[PDB]
């Protein structure tokens, strides 16, 4: 409980970093698709929301497998994050708002922040194994 | 959930490869006159859709179908060629060469961007695997 | 990344204008012919920001 | 809205007509 | 064995009257990782063979996924060995 | 709703 | 459970008186579990050492 | 499916 | 997000906007009419310092076209 | 054998080379009175077909005959 | 050895790619020789043949061990030249580039397999 | 058959006579 609570903030921030990078990679993949508004999330507000109330999912519904021969299948399980629209910079005839400079800057920034989260969490866990080390 | 980036970027790479292949096929047949069925070659183009099943927020990209490009067939007056029309109007494909070259360049650039995404994601997964150690 | 498409549109429409001009020149001996005028119209893309 | 900011409402579909 | 089938029918009678494990999970994980690696290798060999329909994109992505899965298995083995060494150091 | 990527959807389309 | 609802009403009386899985999750839970197991091992080692020191006495 | 990728082996072999 | 990252991203956006304006102007060197029938008047971007909370030094934002 | 893009573009190169060869041979024989035997030279043409291919949507160019 | 069986396929593919690369470069070099036929190998069939011997027996120390010591298919000509040379520039240039790419891919795959076998052992 | 295929037979010599033999 105590150890779970102490390591919960950085763990949740790192999970939200992973989901934000999934969203940014989806934006980069759809960069040439006509009629695709770029999506992004407000990291701070969603992070506070996930801490106060635990993580939740929109779908997740899956077939139950009582027997050992039942065929496993799942529908969709996306996070409960609010997918907001990014304000476009300049207009485009095809009708997508994925501006590549913004996408690649957010991608690199999210990359470094995820590495920072990994470093902090690893430092804390060593900072604990050091104590449990006699 | 960094594993889903593998699927997203792989789908994007496959779709961009298909788009580049279709563009190159159109470009290589700009001068064609005949098809396997005798019909004139019709310029073709892929359709990009969000690869998201119902209820999925954001996914990669997928090629729905390949469609004939909407443009008038280029009429050439050669009523000596064995293939011709009632008035000698040979029908040639409606390929716009500049458009195909720009499409090839764009597909290559998007492909390379997706490769970079995959590379950095794999590096992060390895780190993460080196979390506490 | 999308200025390439603006320039490509300009080049393709320049090709179209050249095709019109060449078709006009090919009929310098056509009896009772009327030349086709050509003009490049500008279409401004209307998004929200700039 | 400031470009690059976040808004909860999507941008309207943009069009570039040739003749008004 | 004849006696083995006798034992099977005996266990069936036991079920009538009455009316998976950590090693099993580790074996399942190893089998899954090996199957993924073998699938990626087979697809790579098929592409190198020249058979139609196999794209280089899929080959390279599947090799990437197989490498990630192998690294995950290596990390799990490392920790598991570390935990076993820690337990065997426990004083009794 | 997607559409055709590249040249076709980035050239000024007919009005209707 | 019926007994579970009994426990809920008991806690209400107490209040009255008083007035798929990703690498990110897999690795984090794996590390915790390692940390908790190490903590248990160290605490038991301390307890066993204290007990053996007590029993190695001379009365 | 119907369209083979650009980086695939000769669909026409 | 990160300052220098914010600065570099804003500046990349500004220079991309200037490049797009220049390309659109070069395309319309010979254009005679628009949709409404008015002549095409050349566009030029306006750069302004984005240092609203960062004293006098910051990124560059395109104020207007 | 070849990657799909390699095959398509190489077929395009070979087809253009064949067309250029036909044009050059015609330009050389523009004033020929008699051919190998005694019959006049006849201008050659090259016909481009699209390699049907299993994909059909993607295919290079082949030349059936001159 | 089991280690050979795992790396046999990629090593044989890499060696076959190098041999076919040499053959294609020989075709390029001899483009101007009149009467030279353009030769090539069918990669898949030869790879089957190599993937699908008896070291002589050594009774003592002085006994000397056994001393060790592909089929070329003609390319179908496209254009008839007058000097009998059937080497076509475009076809073999594309084949040369493709073989270079596939050699690099084989190097990548073999290196990845060796690196995985290594990180399994490192510790 | 197709130009650029693989065959086990060398192509016949490329003779071009000037007069009919």
């Amino acid at each position: 409980d105590r150890l779970d609570a102490a390591l919960r903030f950085q763990q949740e921030a790192l999970n939200l970093r992973a989901q934000r990078q999934e969203i940014l990679a989806a934006n980069i993949a759809n960069a040439d698709t006509p009629g695709y508004q770029a999506r992004d999330i407000d990291f701070a507000s969603e992070l506070k929301k996930v801490m106060v109330r635990g993580r939740e999912e929109t779908g997740g519904v899956a077939l139950t497998l009582t027997s050992s021969h039942h065929i496993p299948a799942q529908a969709v399980s996306s996070p409960a994050v609010d997918l907001l629209y990014r304000v476009p910079d300049q207009p485009s005839l095809d009708g997508n708002t994925v501006d590549m400079d913004r996408e690649r800057t957010q991608f690199a920034d999210n990359s470094l922040k995820y590495q920072m989260g990994l470093t902090v969490l690893g430092s804390q866990l060593k900072g604990m194994m050091n104590v449990l080390q006699g | 959930a960094l594993l889903n980036i593998f699927d997203i970027a792989g789908s994007a790479l496959a779709a961009q490869s298909k788009r580049l292949n279709v563009a190159a096929s159109n470009l290589a047949n700009a001068d064609s006159v005949t098809g396997p069925d005798g019909q004139p070659y019709r310029a073709k183009q892929v359709v990009f859709q969000v690869d998201a099943a119902p209820g999925q927020a954001t996914g990669g990209v997928k090629v729905a179908s390949v469609i004939e490009s909407q443009a008038p067939e280029k009429l050439v007056y050669e009523p000596g060629n064995p293939l011709a029309d009632a008035n000698g109007y040979v029908k040639m494909p409606n390929v716009d060469v500049v458009g195909e070259m720009v499409n090839t360049m764009s597909a290559s650039r998007s492909y390379q961007a997706n490769i970079e995404v995959l590379n950095t994601v794999k590096s992060m997964m390895l780190k993460t695997l080196t979390l506490g150690q | 990344d999308h200025a390439i498409y603006t320039a490509m549109g300009a080049a393709s429409q320049t090709l179209n204008q050249q095709a019109v001009t060449a078709s006009n020149l090919a009929n310098a001996s056509t009896p009772g012919f009327r030349a086709q005028l050509n003009a490049l119209r500008a279409v401004p893309v209307d998004g929200l920001s700039l | 809205g400031v470009p690059g900011a976040l808004s909860n409402q999507p941008a309207p579909p943009n069009e570039a007509p040739i003749a008004t | 064995a004849i006696q083995g089938i006798e034992g099977v029918i005996s266990q069936l009678q036991a079920t009538a009257m009455a009316a998976v494990s950590f090693a099993g999970q580790l074996h399942a994980a190893l089998d899954r990782i090996s199957d993924r690696q073998a699938a990626a290798r087979v697809q790579a060999e098929k592409f190198t063979l020249g058979e139609p329909g196999i794209a280089l994109n899929d080959v390279m992505a599947d090799m990437q996924k197989a490498s990630v899965s192998m690294q995950m298995g290596i990390q799990v083995r490392n920790k598991l060995v570390a935990a076993y060494q820690e337990v065997m150091s426990m004083q009794v």
